[PDB]
């Protein structure tokens, strides 16, 4: 992923 | 201080802590080396402007791609530059420069998904009782991000499971994030006495592997 944990 | 962290992870290492007779891992615990700073959250927007995080006391930084790194306290304002070389500077999103105008609309841009998009990591734990520190450098791998903390603290989070590691060199202690989200602080030395999970270990060799490249990247 690009970023991390999404909500 | 990644010298001293790549020696105890190399010790316990030796261990082969997940083949004791008896694994005690409960009493490897110190829960008065709980840290008191991780990453919360990150965004990898390296291919245009760098990588921005958010620290579990709701600050948040960007290491840039000319390697300088802007920091905004969690009072909403203050802020400090660090340059290439490590030269350290404050501002204010109140009195700054205008030189700084571009890179404090990233951070702010970087602030605005953050707080939009993204779950805060460990935001159950109360951390411990220390300078703000910056990130140092980072990596991408194909299963984890690796984070160097300016203070020594290495933190390892890997995709596939949300299982997160944070080194600190100053405590010889290792915090694990479990798939459930449960934190566990072990002291290294008590875990090579009294040994570990499988899963715990593994992480372990694959943190000294991600130390050597950090130490190697100097």
């Amino acid at each position: 992923p690009i970023s991390s944990t999404p909500l | 201080h990644l010298s001293d962290m790549l020696q105890q992870l190399h010790s316990v290492n030796a261990s082969k802590p997940s083949e004791r007779g008896l694994v005690r891992q409960e009493e490897a615990e110190d829960p008065a080396c709980i840290p008191i700073f991780w990453v919360s959250k990150w965004v990898d927007y390296s291919d245009k402007y760098g990588l921005g995080y958010q620290l579990c006391d709701n600050s948040v930084g960007v290491l840039f791609n000319d390697s300088t790194r802007l920091i905004l306290y969690n009072d909403g304002d203050s802020l400090q530059y660090i340059e290439r070389d490590g030269t350290e500077s404050y501002l204010t999103v109140s009195s700054h420069p205008n030189s700084l105008m571009k890179k404090i609309t990233l951070l702010k841009y970087f602030r605005n998904y953050m707080s939009e998009h993204l779950l805060k990591a460990g935001a159950n734990i109360t951390p411990r009782e220390a300078r703000l520190p910056y990130l140092r450098t980072w990596f991408r791998t194909r299963s984890a991000i690796i984070l160097h903390l300016s203070n020594g603290s290495v933190q390892i989070n890997f995709f596939q499971d949300h299982t997160k590691l944070i080194l600190c060199p100053l405590m010889a202690a290792v915090t694990y994030i479990d798939e459930k989200r449960d934190f566990r602080t072990y002291r290294l030395s008590l875990l090579e006495e009294y040994g570990c999970c499988k899963e715990l270990a593994s992480r372990l060799r694959y943190a000294r592997t991600m130390v050597d490249k950090l130490l190697s990247s100097r």
